[PDB]
């Protein structure tokens, strides 16, 4: 059991690890520019709903 | 067994307990030395006590 | 497994509101953050920084609203978002922090996973009144033997455990922890004590002692350790015991019992201090925050014993003090003295002297007293109390042709101070607790050598329970002596001593 858990853990944090290595791709993709389009009309519709 | 997540040595080792699960037999020795103890208990007992129940009497 | 945990995670963050207020830190100088902005701000409330520290606003001054960060400094750098939780701060409370080691945010520091629970609430409210408490009249039998007949602790009244630096202060307070193992494991609910440990400044790694101590004993499954340890932030460090109590609040107000011990108040007090002082608020007696005497009785009278009215809850608390070279006239421990309602003077010479636990007879008192001790045990132990006083006075006076009354004295004497130490880490049941004694106040053991005295003590025990556990039995369950038990008893020891 105790390694069990100790494996689990392992698991989680190789795969946060992994996570920032994607991370650094997704910030590099003019999805950078095109989510930006995004945000905007985010805010737009945000601000006036309230 | 549910808290495991590995569970491929549960069934092992439950069973490996169940199967073994009588881990010593029994002994009864004290039925040979008791009755021989007892007899030289119970002679040397009864001599003493009718010995020293006559002495008393007389 | 692992990776549907984490998809999960994912799709539970979801698109942020508008956040209303917003400060631009001005200047970031010592852990004190001082920004510009927050136009409604509550004092005290929760604020996050943009970097992601947390912190809270101690000072609401008249242009700027002073922060205090309750991370490392490096994190906040000047101007930047300072967004505000609006919360004023609040730890999870329930009963589903028992077994978990959680930091003084309330955040699982154990890595058991979420932290469920069932309300949040404030970490700064109020003490309950004069006609919410009613009168300590429950025994809580630390276990110690010392302890228990010596000062008798009972719920819902806080009692100081004030003495020399680490003459393992700890020790003592951690027996009590698990004595309550006895009552806890089974099914009479109005006899669980639930208790809370707080670590305030001790090292990580003393803490990870505590725990594996803990789960050694097997005790963790009524413990919460709130655990703000020496690395930790000096707001963290200020907040911890005044976050604990509130954990403590729910055992309270649900109506269940429970012990929280703040160990140790004199390392909050210095917290207190650091926050204090570098908010350039006065400064006041021997450089100790100015209201330093409110900050404590206002965290050590949230303690009660609740009226049959409000539930008849309790919260029993017991903070240690640590009493710097032994000097009590100390200002932090001269406060602290004040407020609580009893003290245990653990002293340095008596550890050396090898009697641990090492409770200054003399020196402890207990002012809630005879409503606490099992009835039982009060009866058999009155004397106990009484003989001890005697051989105190009588006990320079052996250093030579003594009067046979003196030397009386003195072999009963001798004989109850060996018979009431404790090996330590080891809890003693109530119910073996009425016999040992017995047996010394009778004057029983007065005849056996003092170095058979341990051996003596182990083999009345197990005499005791080969020979009659039904007499036991009786003493546990009764719970009060009567002279048919006492007769028992007395044949008992008898038989045992002359074996």
């Amino acid at each position: 059991v105790r390694y069990e858990a100790s494996l689990r853990q392992l698991e989680q944090r190789q795969l946060a690890k992994s996570v920032i290595s994607r991370v650094q791709s997704e910030l590099g993709n003019p999805k950078f520019q095109e989510k930006v389009l995004q945000q905007s009309i985010s805010e737009i519709e945000q601000l006036l709903s309230k | 067994r549910s808290v495991l997540k590995n569970t491929s040595v549960i069934d092992k080792i439950e069973s490996y307990v169940k199967q073994y699960k009588p881990v010593k037999i029994d002994a009864s020795k004290q039925l040979q030395v008791i009755e021989s103890f007892e007899k030289h208990a119970m002679t040397n007992a009864k001599e003493t006590e009718s010995l020293v129940s006559k002495e008393l009497k007389d | 497994e692992v990776s549907s945990i984490l998809e999960e995670r994912i799709k539970g963050v979801s698109d942020e509101a508008n956040l209303n207020e917003t400060g631009r830190v001005l200047a970031v100088g010592d852990g004190i953050a001082r920004v510009f902005g927050l136009n409604n701000i509550q004092a005290e409330e929760l604020v996050e920084f943009s970097s992601g520290v947390k912190g809270m606003a101690l000072n609401l001054e008249p242009g700027q609203v002073g922060i205090v960060l309750f991370g490392s400094d490096r994190l906040v750098k000047e101007g930047e978002l300072v967004k505000r939780t609006g919360n004023i701060v609040d730890v999870p409370v329930g009963p589903g922090l028992l077994g978990r080691v959680v930091d003084a945010l309330g955040n699982p520091i154990d890595g058991k996973g979420p932290i469920d629970a069932a309300g949040r609430s404030r970490a700064q409210v109020k003490a309950p009144g004069i006609l919410p408490r009613r009168s300590v009249h429950e025994p809580v039998q630390t276990g110690l033997k010392a302890v228990d007949a010596l000062v008798p602790i009972g719920r819902g009244q806080r009692e100081l455990i004030i003495g020399d630096r680490q003459t393992g202060k700890t020790a003592v307070a951690l027996d009590t922890i698990l004595n309550q193992k006895r009552w806890n494991n089974g099914s009479d609910e109005s006899k669980k004590l639930y208790c809370v440990y707080v670590a305030v400044g001790q090292k990580r790694s003393t803490v990870a002692q505590l725990v594996q101590t803990l789960e050694q004993h097997d005790a963790m499954k009524y413990s919460i350790i709130v655990a703000a340890t020496a690395s930790e932030a000096a707001p963290l460090q200020y907040l911890a015991p005044f976050t604990a109590a509130s954990i403590g609040e729910w055992f309270r107000d649900n109506g269940k019992h429970a012990l929280i011990v703040y160990d140790d108040l004199s390392k909050q007090a210095v917290a207190y201090r650091q926050l204090s002082l570098l908010l350039r608020r006065p400064p006041g007696r021997e450089a100790y925050p100015g209201d330093v005497f409110y900050l404590h009785s206002r965290l050590l009278e949230r303690a009660a014993k609740l009226s049959e009215k409000e539930g008849s809850g309790s919260l029993t608390a017991l903070p240690v003090i640590e009493t710097q070279g032994g000097d009590v006239s100390a200002y932090i421990p001269t406060n602290v003295i004040s407020i609580t309602d009893g003290q245990i003077f653990l002293e340095a010479e008596l550890f050396y002297k090898g009697i641990r636990p090492a409770i200054n007879v003399g020196l402890s008192v207990s002012r809630v007293g005879s409503a606490a001790q099992v009835k039982a045990l009060k009866q058999v132990a009155g004397s106990l109390k009484l003989f001890l006083a005697q051989y105190r006075e009588v006990a320079a006076f052996a250093q030579s042709d003594l009067d046979a009354s003196t030397k009386q004295t003195l072999v009963r004497g001798e004989r109850l101070t060996q018979l009431l130490k404790q090996n330590q880490y080891s809890p003693l049941a109530t119910e073996e607790q009425v016999p040992l004694i017995y047996a010394g106040v009778n004057g029983h053991l007065d005849g056996i050598e003092l170095s058979r005295i341990g051996e003596f003590e182990s083999s009345f025990l197990s005499y005791l329970k080969s020979n009659h556990n039904e007499l036991l039995t009786e003493i546990r369950e009764k719970g009060e002596l009567s002279k048919e038990l006492l007769a028992s008893l007395k044949s008992a020891t008898e038989s045992f001593v002359a074996t």
